[PDB]
C-alpha cells in the first residue's frame, strides 16, 4: 500500500497555517489547565480543516455548522454541557441564534474576526451569559500584516462608536430621577 | 362593546385553558427529553 | 456659510423639542408614592426583579406620554418579560385588551408563545405559523371583536 | 488502480470508548465520487519498466514475478 | 473630538432609548478577559497572499481580492488540497 499510493501527511495541515500552530499551542495549554474551548469561525470549510486538525491532535469535538437541523442543535447543546470529554465545540458565529446556552465551556477562541463586533459579542455571550460559574477568557487569533488586522481595527472602531453613542449615556431611570 | 367584567371572566376561562395547554406542553417536552437521554445494552 | 447656520438652527429646534419631551418624562417619573408609581399587574402572576419593575414603570410612562421607545436591555435581562408585564398592566388597568402584534424571529416564536402562556394565561394568544391554507384557516373570523388578544408572527 | 486505503474510524465514534486502539478521521466533506485531472511527469524508461516488470494487475502472478 | 456633539446626540436619543448592562444589574457575574494573539503566515500562505495582492493591479475587484485574502489567512487548503500522489 505504501508503495502504491501516497497521501499528504496530516502534519502538513498545521505546517501550512500559522493560526493552526498557535491554536495547537493554545489548545494544549488550555487542556492542560483543564478548560473547555469554543472555536468560532466564519467559514464552514474552515470548520472542516479544523476538524482535520483537531482529530489529528486528538481533541474530541462537536460541530454546529449552521446547516445542522434544529432538533439536533438542542441535543448537541445538552450533550456538550453534560459530557466532560468533549474538549472543543466548533461553531459558526453567524449561526446558532440566541437560544443556545453554552455555559459548559469557559474559553472562547475566535479563529477569525467578524466585521461586526455585535456578532462576536453574541458568540461570546453564548458562553458568558448568566448562570455560568467560571471565568471566561476570549482568545482572538490575528495574522500579522494581513487583512485581519484591518478587520480587527474596524471592529474596534465600531465598538468605540457604540461606547460613544449608547454606552456613553446612562440611559436609565436613575438619570431622570437624579 | 363589551365591558371590563366580561373581559375579566373570559380571561379567567382562557387562563384555565392556557394553563392546561402549558402543562401538557411541559409534560411532553420533559418526557421527550427524559427518553432521549436513555441508553442501555443487552446481556 | 448659510447652510451651517440653517443646520445649526434646525438641530437646536430638534434638541429643544427633545428636551421638552425629556423634561415631561422626568416629571412623570418623579411622582411620589424605590418610589415606583405603577403597581404590579394583578394578571401578571409572576415575580419580577427590581430592574424589570423599573422597566415596566418606564414602559408605562412612555405609553402615557405617547412616545415610542427602544428597550435595549442586554441579553438575558428579561425584555420579553418586561413586554408581557407592560401588556398585562395595560389590559388590566387601562383596559387595553386591544389586538397587539408581536413580530418575532421564527425560531423564537414558540418560546414567546410559551412565555405569554406562562406569565399571562388570560390573553387569547394567536400564533400565525403554518402553510398558506393553515394561515388562512387560522385567520377566518379574526376581525371579530375580542377574538384574539395578542398575535405572534415571523 | 483499485487501491483501497483505510484512513480511520469516523470521528463521530471517537467518544464511545476511552481506549480503543484506533485512529479517528473526520468525515469527508466533498462528494462520495470525485474525478480529478492531474499532470503526470514520466519518462520512456518508466513505461518500459512498467511493461517489462509489470505490477499493475494486483494478481498473484505479479507478486510471484 | 467634539464632546458637545456627542452630548447633543445623547440628548436626542434620551427620551426613547432605555439601556441596561449586565455589569450594573446582575452583580453575581463572572469576569471576562479578551486576549489578542498575533500569528505569522506559512510559506504557502505568503506566496498565495503575494499572488493575490499582485492580482489587485492589472478583473477581480477589491471585494473579491478581500475575500480571497481572508481565505488565504484562514488556510490555503481552502483553495486546493495537497495532492494524493499515485502512479500513472
Ligand atoms: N422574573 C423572572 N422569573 C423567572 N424567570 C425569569 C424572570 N425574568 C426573566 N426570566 C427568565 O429569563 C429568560 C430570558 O427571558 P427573555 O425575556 O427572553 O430574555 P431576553 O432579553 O429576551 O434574551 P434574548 O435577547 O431574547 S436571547 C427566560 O428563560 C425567563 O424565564
Ligand atoms: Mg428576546
Amino acid at each position: 500500500c505504501n508503495m502504491r499510493t501516497q497521501f499528504p501527511d496530516l502534519r502538513l495541515i498545521q505546517y501550512d497555517c500559522g493560526k493552526l500552530q498557535t491554536l495547537a499551542v493554545l489548545l494544549r495549554q488550555l487542556k492542560a489547565e483543564g478548560h473547555r474551548v469554543l472555536i468560532f469561525t466564519q467559514m464552514t470549510r474552515m470548520l472542516d480543516v479544523l476538524e482535520q486538525f483537531l482529530t489529528y491532535h486528538g481533541h474530541l469535538y462537536l460541530r454546529l455548522d449552521g446547516s445542522t437541523r434544529v432538533e439536533q442543535r438542542q441535543a448537541l447543546m445538552e450533550r456538550f454541557n453534560a459530557d466532560k470529554r468533549i474538549f472543543c465545540f466548533i461553531l459558526s458565529t453567524r449561526s446558532g441564534g440566541v437560544g443556545v446556552n453554552l455555559t459548559g465551556a469557559d474559553t472562547v477562541v475566535f479563529y477569525d474576526s467578524d466585521w461586526n463586533p455585535t456578532m462576536d459579542a453574541q458568540a461570546q455571550d453564548r458562553c458568558h451569559r448568566i448562570g455560568q460559574t467560571r471565568d471566561v477568557h476570549i482568545y482572538r487569533l490575528i495574522s500579522e500584516r494581513t487583512v485581519e488586522e484591518n478587520i480587527l481595527k474596524k471592529a474596534n472602531q465600531k465598538r468605540m462608536l457604540g461606547d460613544m453613542a449608547i454606552e456613553g449615556g446612562n440611559f436609565t431611570t436613575a438619570y431622570f430621577k437624579q | 362593546p363589551l365591558t371590563q367584567e366580561e373581559l375579566l371572566r373570559e380571561a379567567k376561562i382562557t387562563e384555565e385553558l392556557n394553563l392546561r395547554s402549558l402543562e401538557t406542553y411541559e409534560r411532553l417536552e420533559a418526557d421527550k427529553k427524559k427518553q432521549v437521554h436513555k441508553k442501555r445494552k443487552c446481556p | 456659510e448659510k447652510r451651517k447656520k440653517a443646520l445649526d438652527l434646525h438641530l437646536d429646534f430638534i434638541v429643544g423639542q427633545t428636551e421638552k419631551y425629556s423634561d415631561l418624562l422626568s416629571q412623570s417619573l418623579n411622582q411620589p408614592l424605590t418610589q415606583v408609581k405603577t403597581p404590579i399587574p394583578l394578571l401578571l402572576r409572576g415575580q419580577l426583579r427590581e430592574y424589570q419593575h423599573i422597566g415596566l414603570d418606564w414602559l408605562v410612562t412612555m405609553y402615557e406620554k405617547k412616545l415610542n421607545g427602544i428597550l435595549a436591555d442586554e441579553m438575558g435581562l428579561g425584555k420579553t418579560i418586561q413586554t408581557i408585564s407592560l401588556l398585562a398592566h395595560l389590559a388590566c388597568e387601562k383596559g387595553n385588551w386591544g389586538p397587539h402584534l408581536i413580530i418575532v424571529p421564527t425560531s423564537v416564536m414558540l418560546n414567546w408563545e410559551m412565555e405569554l402562556k406562562r406569565w399571562c394565561p388570560s390573553f387569547k394568544i394567536l400564533t400565525y405559523y403554518g402553510a398558506q391554507k393553515e394561515r388562512k384557516l387560522k385567520r377566518q373570523g379574526w376581525t371579530k371583536p375580542n377574538a384574539f388578544h395578542v398575535c405572534i408572527t415571523s | 488502480s483499485g487501491a483501497v486505503k483505510r484512513q480511520g474510524r469516523c470521528d463521530t465514534y471517537a467518544t464511545e470508548f476511552d481506549l480503543e486502539a484506533e485512529e479517528y478521521v473526520p468525515l469527508p466533506k466533498g462528494d462520495v465520487h470525485k474525478k480529478k485531472e492531474i499532470i503526470q511527469d514520466v519518462t520512456l524508461h518508466d513505461l518500459d519498466v512498467a511493461n517489462a516488470r509489470p505490477q499493475g494487475g494486483q494478481d498473484i502472478l505479479s507478486m510471484m514475478g | 473630538y467634539n464632546e458637545g456633539l456627542v452630548k447633543r446626540l445623547h440628548k436626542v436619543l434620551r427620551p426613547f432609548l432605555l439601556r441596561r448592562v449586565k455589569v450594573d444589574v446582575e452583580k453575581q457575574m463572572p469576569k471576562k478577559y479578551e486576549h489578542v494573539i498575533r500569528c505569522r503566515l506559512s510559506k504557502r500562505q505568503r506566496c498565495l497572499y503575494d499572488d493575490f495582492m499582485a492580482q489587485t493591479t492589472t478583473f477581480m475587484s477589491v471585494i473579491n481580492i478581500l475575500m480571497q485574502l481572508r481565505k488565504v489567512c484562514n488556510h490555503p487548503n481552502l483553495f486546493d488540497p495537497r495532492p494524493v500522489t499515485s502512479p500513472f
